[PDB]
DNA sequence: CCAGAAATTGGCACGAAAATTGCAATAAATACAA
DNA sequence: TTGTATTTATTGCAATTTTCGTGCCAATTTCTGG
């Protein structure tokens, strides 16, 4: 939706193509994850639950 | 005995005036140019077998 | 450099050829010792891993 | 100390949502001959 | 003056497979009263 593109190629896209940060190397997929509920009512990422844990 | 294996990145984020830029890696974008030789070499006058090649 | 007492004459052939002695009140004084600092590097790296 | 009770763990299952892969020629703009 | 042949500009839809969270329960480990 951000960039006015189909998801199919999104998904072609970010295939294979890493990220140089001052934090690390890190894969274009690593940023998609699935997420949980919240009591607020907002939701929370599965990466930063498995931080916490 | 061994050493380690790295990988080269894409696309590199820095922080730069208090806001984060992304650009591409220059070290590792795939190029291509046309040879300004064979190009110039189409001449009219010059047999069709060859112009149309 | 430094200052020596020194004499001009030949000890038992231990100044043959461009040789010289030394006394051991030289050595007692550290007036020729001399001080060398090295450098040693470590880097750490970002790997695939 | 013993044995029954209770807490813990992970394999399997369920639907639902998300990611992946097959499909191969046209729309429109522009320059040229009557 | 116009109708037509040639050259740039098009980077999605639709099945299909895979992954998500979470419940059930058999097997295992920990706990507590007489």
């Amino acid at each position: 939706q951000a960039v006015e593109m189909h998801e199919s190629t999104i998904s072609r896209v970010t295939t294979q193509k890493y990220l140089h940060s001052p934090r690390g190397i890190f894969e274009l997929k690593y940023f998609f994850s699935s997420h949980v509920n919240t009591e607020g009512g907002g939701e929370a990422s599965s990466t930063a639950i498995r931080a916490l844990v | 005995t061994g050493e380690p294996e790295y990988v080269i990145p894409d696309v590199l984020v820095r922080k730069h005036n208090g806001h984060w830029t992304v650009e591409l890696n220059s070290d590792s974008i795939p190029r291509l140019q046309i040879n300004q030789h064979y190009a110039s070499m189409c001449n009219n006058a010059r047999n069709d077998g060859d112009s149309q090649f | 450099g430094q200052n020596m007492r020194v004499a001009f004459m030949p000890w038992n052939g231990y100044n043959f050829e461009d040789s010289i002695l030394v006394s051991e009140r030289v050595v007692q004084e550290d007036r020729f010792t001399t001080i060398h600092i090295q450098e040693l590097a470590c880097v750490s790296r970002d790997t695939k891993l």
